[PDB]
């Protein structure tokens, strides 16, 4: 079944291969009709959905049976329709682009959960992953912007999912629907028939919401955490050297912490959206996809490749070890007026929680609410960018202060800790 | 963040203070400054590189002081910027060697050779004095200004210490080179603070101007002396001036060569300073310099406004341009930047609103010359934009306004406005037209008479044409604005014709018709193609093209005009025949010293490899090009002409083919390979007709076309200048015409140009090219040189009937149908269809029809009911209804679906239009450029049963530019018998636009007597009066209000009373049948006629 549906989306090329900008002179006079495109948008997604849905219970079987489903077609089918899925030049279907990474996902999850690891290890090309890898960094490096989610905009930087197919999908459930009730008006329900019922391609589209774009970013911002997730896993299942564990898992993943550090500090802090603390948590977890390289990993951090990204290292650091000082929060009389400011969503959230949906939330003893009254501080302080955790200014002080690699003379690092205190 | 606010000067400045603070040698401040660079960066969609890029000729320039101290601020700034040290290096050598070589003695040089070569075990001494002998110009120029050098001997010894390899004293004698010049003129920095500092190096680039160009040759050495400003004698001012001006046009040159920078070899810093070298000379140079090249400048300061960094400071230099000039010799450039300023207004933001507005204000008050009377519409087009705001500003100015619209007739400066190049004028032109015929609609004095509305209406015609395959919006606005005019009555409007004429005829051997066709070509395409060319690459090889035909003409190398010569009478007489706005323009260039031969790159392809697989632009001129660099040989006057034909357009190539390929014909004897060149052009024709045509989409067709009319043309030309040389021969030179057998050996090469790709060809390739009358003349020319005896009038007749019923000729259609034509009995049943017994054909075409054996004998009865205004008899046609619906994608049902949506839209009814439009959009990939205007407006017409106004707009819209790009054709050569067709298509398009657009019936009778008035100038033939009126009627039964019913009976009964004046009384009854429901009080009278026209008299 997975290589008739990897064969079956190759019959279906020309899905994935729209290009990016067409003709001055594409006439739109035509009939614009959203019929046909509409069918093959849902052939080529829910084909990528049951490839997902295929590998999901093949991770579902005994340990000891993985081998009587891989073998070089697998792999080579695969390869073809992840190049197809995360493209370049052309553009993005993002309903495949879930799917075709949550494949990946699998894949790492199985290697690193199956006992003969190295049929599949020695099945796999180094150029199956570095492939797959900088298709990752590629779709790692992507904006996502919830005033142009559903825009039609700049190619290749803003992760953006398309008007044009906007419905749901065999697992999970990624858009508003726009798209449902033209499946239902797809054909004629009174009659037998091998035409498509005709539905306008413009009549969609009528402005009420954008917290429908807010949930939509939170589709993307688990999306990112999913690419640097199976980053996390492909450490650890290529603990030793190789192509693919190279160093540029420092440059793609530094510069998206210290940008995902930079405009959240300048642009989300107080800005009422509900993906703030998920986007705070994509920094909180790629630090460790920084830490785990730096300690565990340090034998092919290679120097050159170390200066390509020593600002935005240094800087990213900088901005963990700057919450060390920690003059805002101490109390609790003020925390909580800053997240009337910052994290009210979070407040209608866990009283929606307390008042229906948790059975610990009734008849609070006074020891589970000074758990509150712990948490949701410690939330808002790391939504606010000063204090973070504890721990996670241990992982950025043993990466910068430590002496594995000199990114910082002893007259360069107390100008650092200078614009602090110390 | 205090950067990204900000502008392009404001930010220029801030990027440098960004980078002073990324190297204050503070660790923190220099990490943090690579971040917020790098995500300032990228969220602008830049690379780091064109971040800093524009500022990079001043950051590192100050690095040349200090290069060898601030090796790691250089070291940080190239790790910043990605690149190697020395890729930003030699890519940025223009900046840094004009100070790294002028300063102290201990040289930062050896480390930028150390640097531009690798490794020492490279020479660094001839890379050192070949960078030095590189940018030369930029040395001198910053030794004259930025130290006051002006010792010839101080600047070789300044080099040779520097390197002693260097060329015998200085690279000699280019102290007064233009790039020299122009590298001097480029340091005048201008701002509204003058400062004592900006007059000292103003006055030290004045005095260096002063040491270059009036004495040279005398002063060498002596310079020391021209350091002083004031000293300067007015014994001396004069001859400055002089030289001035013969050494200003190549400066422009200079500029010219790097604004539009071809390669992308820089940034807009240098265009910045090239503005700045024009403002210098609008200020600092005498008037008659300025006079000289001013569409220089003009096209300069185009390409300054176009791009977006420097827009600000040329729209300054501009204001300096537009007050340091007078009235008239300012209307050669007042358009292109009035036309820029007006359609680019959205996002100027506050600071170039407001030197805008200190432009227009400015030339409202104090030059009020040029802007009212001189040419009017620079006011109307002003007060046409609202957003704006002229009136308000002076309110005296609004007393000259609401008089100058009046007494200034419009329509001849929208006519040669519209034939302009650049893509603004001729938006705002369409902008101006669709707001004047809408004013002039509900004023309801709209000219026609019998200032002629018919020339803008060609012009239109023409620029639709022009841009079929560029920008589809002014296609669509374009043809919109022909629907505003609507229909013209056939009869008393008619274009131009300029074909009884001078007509071309010039002979290319003889001495005073060469000289009137150079003078001819440079006054009515050389002279416009000057002023309004793009890239001002295009504006030089213009300008040396119509030098050197000047040259050739004897008027460039001696100089007379200056009328103290005065004995060239043979001259003056010559030169009046230029007219003044060609004089004006033609007048400096006489002595100018353009000079761009650029050779041996050109490698000429032989014939029959067709470029036919890239388009038909890239062929024409690739030809026209092949040909004449073959067949001229440097002397006679076309071979300078090719200097135009690698940034053609294609209308250039297209003009000169037929004047090249002429000149080559007369080549004799063949000889020489001047006519081995000409069997390679017979055989490239060939290529050209015996082509395939199909397997390609309907735009390689379209080029092929091209291809088939601009060698019509030669064909054309060369039997136009044959005739016309036998008669002049036979004119002057004696009077028997027979002569000397040689110049008989040129009329045979023209007969067997003539008869060679013969005809039954011509006519085969021209009537798919749509000219009609064309393809009637080669099939009457193979009907004649065929034997006509033999029986070859088979496949000679079978299209020959196809040119005639679509010409408009009847009369000889029936002629050839009646003669030599009788065999099959069908053909005497196709007469009568043309000759008032045609429904006694229709019902004989019912019954052959439903044969079902030919798919064509079902379109020819389709044809015939639409030619004779049977739309419900088609929509109830059984060849559509197999049951309900119709069969899949179309060979010829294409030609069937065009007249089922047509007769569709003309009778008026949502079930039988509705269900249509759910049969065509059940199919894949229309490619049919017909089925999809009459869809279109379908579905204009249910969205408007819908109630739904902007949905329906949308739609009219998307025929429009259906229409503008793909339908409509050049005026200019056809009839207007055949753009009738498609008139009537447009003001039935406009029509239904202008009812959709009301909210309730106040406006609604207003637009339907608007509507009545403009079926006042439809003039009165049925075939359009019939098929506007069905479309009203098709608007008023598909929106159901009761004004709109009492609007159907008024177009029901003027139906009737027209098709009963026109003897078509078949449907002037069911049309009156119709205003009976309603019951009108008058269809009692209207019925009388029509029982009085049937034929009984009684009743």
């Amino acid at each position: 079944c997975f290589l008739f549906i990897c064969d079956l989306i190759r019959i279906y090329h020309h899905v994935l291969k729209v290009p990016i900008h067409e003709s001055n002179m594409n006439l739109h006079v035509e009939p614009q009709i959203f019929q046909y495109e509409l069918i093959d948008y849902l052939i080529i997604s829910y084909s990528f959905d049951l490839l997902e849905g295929i590998l999901r219970v093949l991770q579902s079987h005994p340990k000891q049976t993985y081998m009587e489903f891989f073998d070089e077609n697998i792999l080579k089918s695969f390869e073809f329709v992840y190049k197809l899925a995360l493209t370049i030049s052309y553009k993005p279907m993002v309903n495949v682009i879930f799917s075709a990474v949550e494949v990946v996902n699998i894949i790492t999850s199985i290697i690193l959960n199956m006992d003969n690891s190295s049929d599949l290890k020695s099945l796999i090309s180094g150029s199956w992953w570095r492939d797959c890898i900088t298709r990752l960094y590629a779709l790692l490096e992507k904006e996502i912007k919830s005033g142009d989610v559903y825009n039609e905009n700049v190619d290749t930087t803003t992760l953006h999912m398309s008007k044009y197919h906007d419905f749901f999908g065999l697992i999970r459930n990624i858009g508003d629907n726009e798209l449902g009730g033209l499946i239902s008006k797809l054909i004629y329900t009174d009659r037998l028939q091998s035409v498509p019922r005709v539905i306008s391609k413009e009549d969609i589209g009528m402005f009420t919401a954008p917290i429908i774009g807010y949930k939509m970013e939170k589709w993307l911002l688990k999306l990112k955490d999913e690419v640097l997730n199976i980053f996390e896993n492909l450490l650890m299942i290529y603990g030793d050297d190789a192509t693919i564990v190279n160093g540029e898992m420092l440059i793609h993943s530094s510069k998206f912490l210290s940008r995902e550090q930079a405009l959240m500090i300048e642009r989300y802090v107080g800005q009422d959206s509900p993906n703030l603390d998920l986007r705070c948590h994509l920094i909180e977890h790629t630090l460790t996809i920084i830490y785990r390289l730096w300690k565990d990993h340090f034998k092919q951090l290679r120097e050159e490749q170390i200066k390509q990204v020593e600002s935005q290292l240094i800087m990213s650091l900088w901005r963990f070890l700057v919450c060390q000082t920690e003059t805002v929060t101490a109390n609790e009389r003020e925390m909580r007026d800053h997240r009337h400011l910052v994290d009210s969503l979070h407040d209608l959230t866990i009283k929606d929680q307390a008042s229906y949906y948790e059975d610990a939330f009734e008849d609070l003893p006074e020891y589970i609410e000074e758990e509150l009254k712990m948490q949701l501080n410690k939330r808002t302080g790391r939504i606010m960018q000063v204090k973070y955790d504890e721990k996670f200014q241990e992982m950025a002080r043993t990466i910068l202060e430590s002496k594995s690699f000199d990114l910082t003379t002893l007259e360069e690092a107390d100008s650092l800790y200078i614009s602090m205190g110390l | 963040q205090l950067t990204l606010t900000t502008s392009n000067d404001v930010f220029d400045t801030l990027l440098l203070k960004l980078i002073d603070i990324f190297n204050s040698d503070d660790y923190s401040l220099r990490i943090m400054m690579t971040l917020q660079i790098k995500n300032m960066a990228k969220i602008l969609k830049k690379t780091p590189y064109q971040l800093l890029s524009p500022i990079l000729p001043v950051l590192l320039r100050q690095l040349g002081k200090n290069l060898v101290e601030r090796k790691v601020g250089f070291q940080n700034l190239i790790e910043l910027l990605g690149y190697s040290s020395k890729t930003i290096l030699d890519i940025f050598q223009r900046y840094i060697i004009p100070y790294a070589i002028i300063q102290y003695k201990s040289d930062v040089l050896s480390e930028i050779a150390k640097i531009m070569c690798d490794g020492d075990t490279s020479l660094i001494n001839q890379m050192k004095v070949n960078l030095l002998k590189k940018n030369s110009r930029q040395i001198f120029a910053v030794a004259l200004v930025k130290h006051g050098l002006f010792s010839l001997d101080i600047l070789e010894t300044l080099f040779l210490n520097r390197a002693p390899t260097f060329d015998k004293g200085y690279i000699t004698a280019y102290l007064p080179d233009y790039k020299t010049l122009a590298e001097i003129t480029k340091l005048y920095k201008n701002s509204v603070t003058k400062d004592a500092s900006d007059s000292e190096n103003a006055n030290m680039i004045l005095c260096s101007l002063r040491f270059l160009i009036t004495n040279f040759e005398k002063d060498k050495r002596h310079g020391s002396k021209y350091k002083n400003i004031n000293n300067w004698t007015d014994d001396q001012e004069q001859a400055f001036q002089k030289k001035l001006q013969d050494n200003i046009l190549g400066i422009f040159q200079v500029f010219s060569s790097d604004i539009h920078d071809v390669e992308g070899r820089t940034t807009y810093y240098e265009k910045l300073r090239v503005i700045n070298g024009i403002s210098f000379l609008i200020i600092y140079a005498p008037k008659k310099s300025i006079i000289s090249a001013l569409a220089q400048i003009s096209i300069c300061l185009q390409t300054g406004l176009g791009l977006k960094e420097v827009r600000y400071e040329a729209f300054r230099c501009w204001h300096l341009l537009v007050r340091h000039l007078n009235d008239e010799e300012l209307s050669t450039v007042i358009d292109s930047l009035i036309a820029f300023i007006l359609q680019k207004w959205s996002e100027f933001n506050g600071k170039l609103r407001n030197i805008v507005y200190s432009i227009l204000d400015t030339l409202i008050k104090e030059k009020s010359d040029l802007i009212l009377k001189l040419k009017p519409y620079t006011t109307l087009a002003l007060v046409g934009k609202p957003e704006l705001g002229i009136l308000a500003r002076d309110g005296q100015f609004a007393r000259m306004v609401n008089k100058i619209r009046s007494t200034t007739d419009l329509i001849p400066i929208f006519a040669n406005n519209l034939k302009s190049s650049n893509k603004y004028v001729i938006n705002q032109n369409l902008d101006d037209i669709e707001v004047y015929l809408r004013r002039k609609q509900t004023e309801r004095s709209i000219d026609f008479t019998p200032s002629d509305i018919t020339l803008v209406l060609g012009a239109l015609l023409d620029t639709s044409h022009k841009f079929r395959n560029l920008d589809k919006d002014l296609c669509e606005k374009c043809a919109k604005c022909i629907s505003m005019i609507g229909v013209l009555d056939v009869t008393k409007h008619e274009f131009k014709r300029t074909t009884y004429s001078e007509n071309e005829v010039y002979d290319l051997n003889d001495s005073v018709q060469t000289i009137k066709f150079l003078i001819w070509v440079i006054n009515d395409i050389l002279v416009p193609a000057f002023w309004q060319s793009e890239n001002p690459s295009k504006q030089l090889f213009v300008a040396l093209v119509i030098q050197e035909s000047l040259k050739y003409c004897g008027l460039s190398s001696e100089s007379w005009d200056m009328n103290h010569k005065e004995l060239y009478p043979n001259e003056a007489k010559l030169w009046e025949k230029f007219n003044s706005v060609s004089k004006t323009t033609i007048y400096p260039l006489l002595s100018s010293l353009y000079l761009a031969q650029s050779w041996k790159e050109y490698v000429p392809l032989k014939y029959p490899s067709n470029n036919f697989k890239e388009g038909y632009k890239i062929w024409v001129k690739r030809f026209t090009l092949d040909l004449l660099k073959t067949g001229t040989t440097e002397n006679h006057p076309l071979h300078v002409f090719s200097s135009l034909i690698r940034e053609d357009d294609g209308s250039l190539s297209n003009f000169l083919l037929p004047y090249i390929s002429l000149d080559i014909i007369i080549k004799a004897e063949k000889g020489t390979p001047y006519a081995d060149i000409l069997n390679g052009i017979i055989i490239e024709f060939d290529s050209i007709f015996t082509c395939n045509l199909e397997g390609m989409n309907n735009l390689q067709v379209d080029s092929l076309r091209m291809c088939y009319e601009s060698i019509f043309r030669v064909f054309e030309y060369c039997k136009k200048w044959a005739t016309e040389f036998k008669q002049n021969y036979s004119k002057l030179h004696g009077t028997f015409i027979i002569k000397d057998t040689k110049t008989t050996n040129m009329l045979l090469r023209i007969d067997e140009f003539l008869r060679t790709t013969p005809s039954d060809l011509l006519a085969q390739r021209s009537l798919e090219t749509d000219s009609f009358e064309r393809s009637a003349l080669y099939l009457e020319q193979c009907y004649r040189q065929n034997p006509h005896d033999k029986n070859q009038n088979g496949q000679l007749l079978k299209n020959l009937q196809i040119t005639y019923e679509e010409i408009g000729d009847i009369d000889s259609l029936d002629g050839v149908l009646r003669t030599f034509a009788t065999g099959n009995l069908v053909s005497k049943i196709e007469e009568l269809q043309y000759s008032e017994n045609w429904k006694l054909a229709q019902d004989c075409f019912n019954v052959l029809g439903k044969f079902s054996d030919d798919p064509k004998t079902t379109t020819r009865m389709l044809k015939s009911m639409y030619d004779h205004q049977l739309y419900s008899q088609i929509i109830s046609n059984s060849s559509f209804h197999s049951s309900d619906g119709k069969i899949s994608l179309s060979p010829d049902v294409k030609e069937w679906y065009s007249i089922g949506l047509e007769a569709a839209n003309l009778e008026g009814n949502v079930q039988t239009l509705k269900n249509w439009v759910e049969q065509i959009e059940s199919l894949r990939n229309i490619d049919d450029r017909e089925v999809l205007l009459q869809y279109n407006i379908a579905k204009a017409l249910i969205a408007i049963s819908n109630e739904d106004p902007l949905r329906t707009q949308k739609y009219i819209h998307n025929s429009f530019r259906l229409i503008g790009t793909n339908f409509i054709t050049s005026s200019k050569e056809t009839t207007l018998l055949k753009k009738q067709n498609l008139l009537m298509k447009l003001h039935s398009l406009y029509d239904l636009s202008f009812l959709s657009s009301a909210k309730d019936k106040f406006e609604y009778k207003s637009n339907t007597t608007i509507l009545d008035y403009r079926m006042e100038r439809i003039g009165a033939d049925f075939v359009p009066n019939h098929y506007i009126l069905s479309m009203r009627k098709s608007f008023d039964q598909l929106k159901m209000n009761e004004q709109a019913d009492a609007d159907l009976g008024k177009t029901f009964f003027t139906l009737a009373q027209l098709a009963r004046n026109n003897a078509r009384l078949d449907i002037a009854s069911e049309s009156l049948m119709h205003c009976l429901e309603r019951r009108l009080p008058q269809a009692e009278l209207e019925f009388a006629e029509i029982l009085w026209k049937q034929g009984e008299n009684d009743r």
